[PDB]
């Protein structure tokens, strides 16, 4: 009873591998709502100007 | 160069006394290192100037 007298288990073996999943887990948050929700452009200048009416 | 001319009188038969030569000048100069640096930071060459890309 509970494993026989002589038999061979992973108790005993010696060249047991290692396990690893090779993918790790990240959940913060790294959203940008007002950046994804607003529009893109390019400016060629230190200053941008625009004008209104 | 050569030496000055001067008297050259002798005496018949001087059993001569062999005069001294002449020998050359060294001349020499040392070397010298002349360098220039400049830098210039990321923003300057990304904005638009007139009459350099």
């Amino acid at each position: 009873m509970a494993t026989p007298t002589n038999a061979v288990s992973t108790v005993e073996i010696n060249g047991k591998r290692e396990d690893l999943i090779d993918i790790i887990y990240n959940i913060a948050p790294y959203d940008t709502p007002f950046m994804t929700a607003i529009g893109k452009g390019v400016a060629t200048a230190i200053t941008h100007e625009w004008q209104t009416d | 160069e050569l030496r000055q001319p001067g008297k050259n009188t002798r005496v018949e038969g001087e059993d001569a006394t062999i005069k001294a030569g002449s020998f050359t000048t060294m001349l020499n100069n040392f070397c010298q290192i002349s360098d220039e640096t400049l830098q210039v930071t990321g923003t300057a060459d990304k904005v638009k100037k007139a009459g350099r890309k």
